[PDB]
């Protein structure tokens, strides 16, 4: 059948070794923020009021 | 030194592999598997378990019997 | 030192270029991700770490 | 010789990618020349060439003549040969046979190790 | 002394025969044993037609363990079966260091 | 030409760990001894980040800890870190001494004698580093503990006037303990490498027993992603047991500063040491106390002579490996008999325990070694 | 087993090397008596002190 999406993705990034590390790089900047920031408002999510920079409010800004 | 290039004899044994790109990763890892895991498991549970619950069942003999010489004994001081 | 010239050695540091030039790159980019370095991040759009 | 199995592919391989990347053109010319000249060589005598009649017929059709040959050997270069030995040799699964003794021999990715520069 | 009881001995053999892992892999009794350098030399008395035989199950065995997948119910070797041949081998490797150590006594 | 083959340290490392010849047929217990080797390296940069501020003073280290797991950046994750991580150590290097002597890798005696020092040393460095903490069961701990030489008819007792530098303990025998502490495990890396070297020249062990030489393969395609795998799970393991269980693996008491005065109601030591400190429990007088204790470990050298079972290994019969669960067995039980408040049940318990833990080895395992070698021409 | 050492040329070598066993054991002591300052051996010579 026709290539896949992954097929001709090979073709490009994977088979040369530095545009390889280079996608690496690249997915870890974004691995990095998004990861990082999804933990962030998960875990501000979960156990919800325990956290006390939603409590900043009875002392802040007046 | 003892590195492959000279070892033991043997000889007219062959190989047949694959290339890993060829061939997935997972071949039936479930199916197979299991009825393996369990017959390891009723092979050798006959050798391991009985170590095991014969100390638990000494842990929990001198735990609550020692603790039956101890948090009993204002009756067993007598008045 | 004179051997490093030479009609194929100037054709062959051609070739290597790409392959060594893009590591660099790779090298500089991954370095600024490691160090997690400032102005830069500033021109990205989306990994700001910062509020 | 059993003690140096691996060392002549521990070249070999290194040649494949030795035409991948850095393939020089004087190397490609001395590849051609001798090409050639496995050309002339072939076409000698009676019987080859009437096996040459009997099996272009079979491949191609035509008797295919060397100076479509020859055109086409000048129609070769080293950028050319940089990218199909890239699109067999860089990177690809080998199928490879031995008969011994072999011990010395890497195993199968080992040898799959090689196709592929880890420089490039 | 024993005799009559010899029976269930065997009975029992058969059951340490079972107790003992290496006929679900099938392998030689001979195979088992610890390699010692006299023992290994009493190897290198073996002729290559039962050598390779000897090698070549045990290298089944090993990739068989590496999958830990066990040999197929049909192949188990029987307890009559398992030929051991290095029974001279071995026993000359006994009496030839018994030997030279009685004479190194005296 | 050949590159790994070019420089002689690379030489070396391809005579080694870069393509040693393996056996295949591997499972993970042999994956525990290189968890050995990683867990090492972990301690030492974890115990130099430490090093980075704890004091050997009788007065000023206890602030200095606090220093640690207070105010420094993330440091609190070193400290308990090193600690449990050295927890961790023992882990694996208790099932690497049941996989030596389980698959019979003791048969490689000079290995194996370099693989008792390195214990020996692994404990006293273990020992010392616990009194380094500087809180109640620091001290007493330490105290006690070094007073079992005393139970010498002559020179023990001064032995432990000698390493206190003093009376009692003190800035003195404290920063003589942070010094041992240091110097010991660096020597246990030149041991490592000693002991691999030893490794090397006989060729692993394989879960079979029975030699593999006809089956080695190489190793970098193929173990080092593995070890590399059973790393990452012990990092697993840690790391879950740090997140998620920062204490729990120790013994609270030293948490408390120490006081010479104040006097701790129980004094446990620390957990690897309860089966032997059980020991000191078995039998009337101190002396035989520390001479079953320094035998306890000492007996593995027997084992290699008071070996004789056709086997190399410990698979292939569960006859003597039932033997071997219940020595295993009986060393849960001085264990968690070390764990309790010293009583009287205990007290029989452990001494049947201890005399069935010698007895094992030194009359079940050689003779019944012996009958199943009766039974199939052995 | 242990057999095999039980013989009269080994027994033989006990008798010849014995009184060399005595010489470097009695060295061995004479180094404990000094490098130890073991005074107790040092009080059986009268020359000290
Ligand atoms: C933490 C403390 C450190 C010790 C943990 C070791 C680290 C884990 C590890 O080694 O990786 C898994 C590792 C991967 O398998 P492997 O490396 O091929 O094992 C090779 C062994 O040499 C070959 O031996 P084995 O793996 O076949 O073990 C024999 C075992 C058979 O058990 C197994 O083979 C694996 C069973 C564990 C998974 C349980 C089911 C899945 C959940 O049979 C028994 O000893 C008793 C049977 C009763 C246990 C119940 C098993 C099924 C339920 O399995 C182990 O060997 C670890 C032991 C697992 C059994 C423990 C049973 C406890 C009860
Ligand atoms: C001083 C003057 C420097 C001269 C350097 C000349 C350039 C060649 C070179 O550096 O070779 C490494 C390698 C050349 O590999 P190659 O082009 O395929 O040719 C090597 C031949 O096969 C040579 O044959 P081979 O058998 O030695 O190849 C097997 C493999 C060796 O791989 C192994 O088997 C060693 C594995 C040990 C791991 C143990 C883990 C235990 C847990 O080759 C390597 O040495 C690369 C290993 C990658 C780690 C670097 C190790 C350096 C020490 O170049 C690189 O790895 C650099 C590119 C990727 C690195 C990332 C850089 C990002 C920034
Ligand atoms: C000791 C105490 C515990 C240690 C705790 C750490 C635990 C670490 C465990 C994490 C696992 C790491 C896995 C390693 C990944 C790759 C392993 C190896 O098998 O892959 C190789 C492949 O290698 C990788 O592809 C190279 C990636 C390059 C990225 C390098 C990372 C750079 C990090 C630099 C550090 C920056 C921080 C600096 C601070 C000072 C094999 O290549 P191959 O399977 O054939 O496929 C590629 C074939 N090609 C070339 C044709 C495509
Ligand atoms: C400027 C130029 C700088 C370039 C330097 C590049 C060096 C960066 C990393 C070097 C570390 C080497 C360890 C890599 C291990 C490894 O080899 O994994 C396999 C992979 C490819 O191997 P092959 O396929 O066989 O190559 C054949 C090519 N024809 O090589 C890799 O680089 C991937 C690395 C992943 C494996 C990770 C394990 C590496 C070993 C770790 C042990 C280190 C312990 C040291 C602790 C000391 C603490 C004080
Ligand atoms: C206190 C808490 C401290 C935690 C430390 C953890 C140590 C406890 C280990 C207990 C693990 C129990 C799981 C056992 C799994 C099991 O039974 O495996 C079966 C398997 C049989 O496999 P085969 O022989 O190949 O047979 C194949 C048949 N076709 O048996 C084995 O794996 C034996 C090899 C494993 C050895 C590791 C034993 C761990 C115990 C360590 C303590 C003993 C060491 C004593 C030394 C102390 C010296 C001071
Ligand atoms: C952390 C320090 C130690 C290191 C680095 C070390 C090396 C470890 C490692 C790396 C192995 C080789 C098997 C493997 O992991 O793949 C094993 C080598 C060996 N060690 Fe140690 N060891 C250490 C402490 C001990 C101790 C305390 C003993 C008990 C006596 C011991 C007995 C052995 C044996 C028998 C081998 C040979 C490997 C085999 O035959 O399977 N080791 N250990
Ligand atoms: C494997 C061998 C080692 C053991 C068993 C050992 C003992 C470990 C353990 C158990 C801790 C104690 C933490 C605590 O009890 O709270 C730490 C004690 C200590 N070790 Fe080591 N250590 C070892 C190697 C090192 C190395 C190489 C260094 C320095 C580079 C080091 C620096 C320390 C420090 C500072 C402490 C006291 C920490 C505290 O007060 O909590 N250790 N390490």
């Amino acid at each position: 059948a026709a290539p896949t999406l992954t097929a001709r993705l090979y073709s490009l990034l994977f088979r040369r070794t530095s545009t390889f590390a280079l996608t690496i790089a690249v997915g870890a900047l974004f691995f990095e923020r998004a990861f990082d920031q999804g933990a962030d408002a998960i875990y501000e999510h979960i156990n919800q009021g325990k956290l006390w920079k939603h409590i900043k409010h009875k002392y802040e800004n007046k | 030194g003892r590195e492959f290039g000279h070892l033991t004899r043997m000889r007219h044994v062959i190989t047949y592999s694959l290339s890993p790109f060829e061939q997935r990763a997972f071949p039936h890892y479930f199916t197979k598997g299991i009825p393996n895991v369990l017959r390891r498991t009723r092979a050798c549970i006959l050798r391991v378990a009985p170590p095991f619950v014969v100390f638990y069942l000494v842990y929990t003999w001198g735990t609550q019997e020692f603790e039956k010489s101890k948090r009993k004994n204002p009756a067993a001081y007598e008045n | 030192l004179s051997r490093f010239l030479g009609p194929r050695y100037r054709e062959l540091a051609r070739n290597w270029i790409p392959t060594a030039s893009m590591w660099g790159a790779v090298g500089a980019v991954g370095l600024v991700w490691a160090t997690d370095w400032r102005l830069i991040l500033d021109w990205v759009p989306y990994i700001n770490g910062k509020f | 010789d059993n003690m140096s199995i691996d060392d002549m592919m521990f070249f070999l391989q290194g040649q494949w990618m030795r035409l991948c990347t850095s393939a020089t053109e004087s190397e490609v010319v001395r590849g051609k020349n001798i090409l050639r000249n496995a050309l002339v060589s072939h076409l000698d005598g009676t019987t080859p060439v009437c096996e040459d009649i009997g099996r272009s017929l079979l491949t191609y059709g035509r008797r295919i003549p060397l100076a479509e040959w020859e055109s086409r050997i000048a129609e070769v270069d080293a950028s050319v040969v940089r990218e199909v030995c890239s699109k067999y040799f860089y990177d690809q699964c080998p199928a490879v046979a031995g008969l011994g003794p072999i011990e010395q021999l890497p195993d199968y990715n080992r040898i799959r190790s090689g196709m592929f520069w880890l420089r490039f | 002394a024993v005799a009559a009881s010899s029976k269930w001995l065997e009975g029992i053999r058969k059951w340490y025969y079972n107790a003992a892992g290496f006929n679900k892999l099938g392998l030689m009794r001979d195979d088992t044993i610890y390699e010692d350098d006299d023992v290994k030399e009493a190897i290198r008395r073996l002729p290559e037609n039962l050598y390779n035989d000897r090698v070549f199950r045990i290298k089944r065995a090993l990739d068989l363990t590496m999958r830990q997948q066990i040999l197929p119910k049909e192949q188990w070797t029987k307890y009559e079966e398992d030929k051991f041949y290095l029974e001279p081998y071995l026993k000359e490797v006994i009496r030839e260091r018994k030997e030279r150590e009685e004479w190194a006594k005296k | 030409t050949n590159i790994r083959k070019s420089h002689p340290l690379m030489k070396i490392i391809n005579n080694a760990f870069i393509d040693l010849p393996a056996p295949s047929n591997i499972s993970s217990w042999w994956n525990f001894g290189s968890l050995l080797g990683i867990c090492l390296i972990l301690q030492i940069l974890t115990g130099l980040f430490l090093a980075m501020h704890y004091t050997s003073d009788t007065t000023t280290a206890f602030s200095s800890v606090t220093h640690i797991c207070r105010d420094v950046n993330y440091g609190w994750v070193i400290r308990y870190l090193h600690a449990n991580g050295a927890s961790m150590f023992f882990i694996c290097l208790f099932i690497h001494v049941g996989r030596g002597l389980y698959y019979g890798s003791y048969m490689f005696l000079e290995t194996w004698n370099i693989g008792v020092v390195l214990l020996f040393t692994v404990m006293a460095t273990a020992f010392m580093g616990y009194v380094l903490p500087w809180g109640q069961m620091s001290f007493w701990g330490a105290t006690v503990i070094t007073n079992l030489l005393s139970a010498i008819p002559y020179i023990g007792t001064d032995l432990v006037e000698w390493i206190w530098g003093g009376f009692s303990v003190d800035k003195a025998t404290l920063t003589r303990f942070f010094a041992f502490h240091f110097i010991l495990p660096f020597i246990i890396t030149a041991l490592a490498a000693v002991h691999l070297l030893f490794l090397h020249e006989t060729g692993s062990n394989n879960p079979t027993g029975i030699s593999s030489d006809m089956d080695k393969i190489p190793f970098h395609p193929y173990y080092t992603i593995k070890d590399i795998l059973g790393a990452l799970f012990m990092m697993l393991i840690l790391l879950i047991l740090v997140l998620f269980s920062p204490d729990l693996l120790g013994d609270p008491d030293n948490y408390t500063p120490a006081n010479p005065l104040n006097t701790p109601p129980h004094i446990k030591p620390e957990w690897y040491f309860l089966f032997a400190y059980a020991i000191l429990r078995s039998i009337p007088n101190k002396l035989g106390g520390v001479l079953a204790l320094v035998a306890s470990i000492l007996i593995l050298i027997l084992m290699p002579m008071l070996h004789t079972s056709k086997q190399r290994s410990m698979m292939f019969r569960p006859l003597s490996q039932c033997l071997f669960w219940m020595l295993v067995a009986d060393l849960i039980t001085l264990t968690w008999i070390g764990g309790q408040p010293v009583e009287h049940p205990f007290i029989i318990i452990g001494q049947l325990a201890s005399i069935l833990y010698f007895l094992i080895i030194l009359v079940l395992m050689p003779i019944t070694s012996i009958i199943e070698n009766n039974l199939l021409k052995w």
